[PDB]
């Protein structure tokens, strides 16, 4: 809470940098409120690690980003 | 194989359903198509006596 993380969510820690990450793990439509979701897994990734903090890709997701929103909307419905 | 997956898993619907052709495909009865054309045989009349 003390620290500057304001900038580096939005502008390093991608959801999707086309061409490291896969184009399974393509967030299409449903990006605007999946993204914030992404970029929060990768700086919780980035600050668990114990160097300095770098741009953390989310690489691919295990079957696919709306095979995935999908499942977090069964879940979401508690 | 890029689709997104409701598309990508409706593939899978039509690819299979359409497997159950290839388990009974061309028959491997090529050998037993002469036994198709045996069975035939045995309803022929003996002309020669």
């Amino acid at each position: 809470m003390t620290l500057n993380t304001g900038p580096y969510i939005h502008h390093h820690a991608y959801d999707f940098k086309p061409g490291i990450t896969q184009p399974s793990a393509k967030s299409r439509d449903k990006s605007i409120w999946m993204s914030p979701i992404l970029k929060l897994l990768c700086t919780s990734y980035a600050m668990t690690v114990a160097g300095p903090v770098r741009t953390s890709i989310v690489t691919e997701i295990d079957g696919s980003a709306a095979a995935l929103s999908g499942n977090l909307r069964v879940w979401m419905r508690d | 194989l890029l689709a997104t997956p409701m598309i990508n898993n409706a593939i899978r619907s039509f690819l299979t359903a359409w497997d159950d052709i290839r388990i009974l495909s061309p028959d491997v009865s090529s050998k037993s198509l002469s036994a198709y054309l045996d069975s035939a045989v045995a309803n022929g009349p003996e002309l020669i006596i």
